[PDB]
């Protein structure tokens, strides 16, 4: 699973490989 | 007014979930700001329902967003994970990075497609008021 966050206040969408 | 955005999204093996965030001043909605989670199939449900509404004959209905295709990345991933003893040290990190870049590209494309669809609807004099669109935004 990969979580995407749209960038907030200047910068830069990000992706994280989800882990538990 | 009625402003919709997708601030985050999640790719799992067999589905993509989008956070759909609405801010509205319209009295029809239960509250002025709320968020729900929707899969791609819910957008297609919405699009097809609108297309099938006979009162909307003659109206421009925005095209459905494209189906996210994470098949490439996901697999490369599932393996690079099975390959924890795969030359990294470094290579694993390098491959994780290149693959994240590949996921980020698909996310950017598909979040944009899904978000633009909702935004086109939000600005439509008729479709913005549609009950199925309201269900789509509010059901939780």
């Amino acid at each position: 699973a990969v979580q995407f966050f749209k960038g907030k206040n200047g910068s830069a969408d990000q992706v994280i490989l989800v882990t538990q | 007014s009625l402003q919709i955005d997708i601030p985050d999204a999640l790719s799992e093996r067999d589905k993509v979930k989008f956070t759909v965030h609405t801010k509205t001043t319209l009295p029809t909605f239960q509250s002025p700001e709320f968020s729900v989670t929707r899969q791609h199939e819910d957008f297609v449900w919405l699009h097809d329902t609108l297309i099938e509404t006979t009162d909307y004959a003659g109206l421009i209905i925005p095209p459905a967003p494209t189906k996210p295709d994470f098949d490439g990345p996901r697999e490369k991933m599932q393996k690079l994970g099975e390959g924890e003893g795969s030359m990294t040290k470094e290579e694993f990190a390098k491959m994780k990075q290149e693959l994240e870049a590949e996921y980020l590209a698909v996310f950017k494309k598909t979040v944009s497609s899904h978000e633009v669809f909702l935004q086109r609807l939000s600005s439509h004099p008729v479709l913005s008021k549609d009950r199925n669109f309201h269900v789509f935004l509010e059901y939780d």
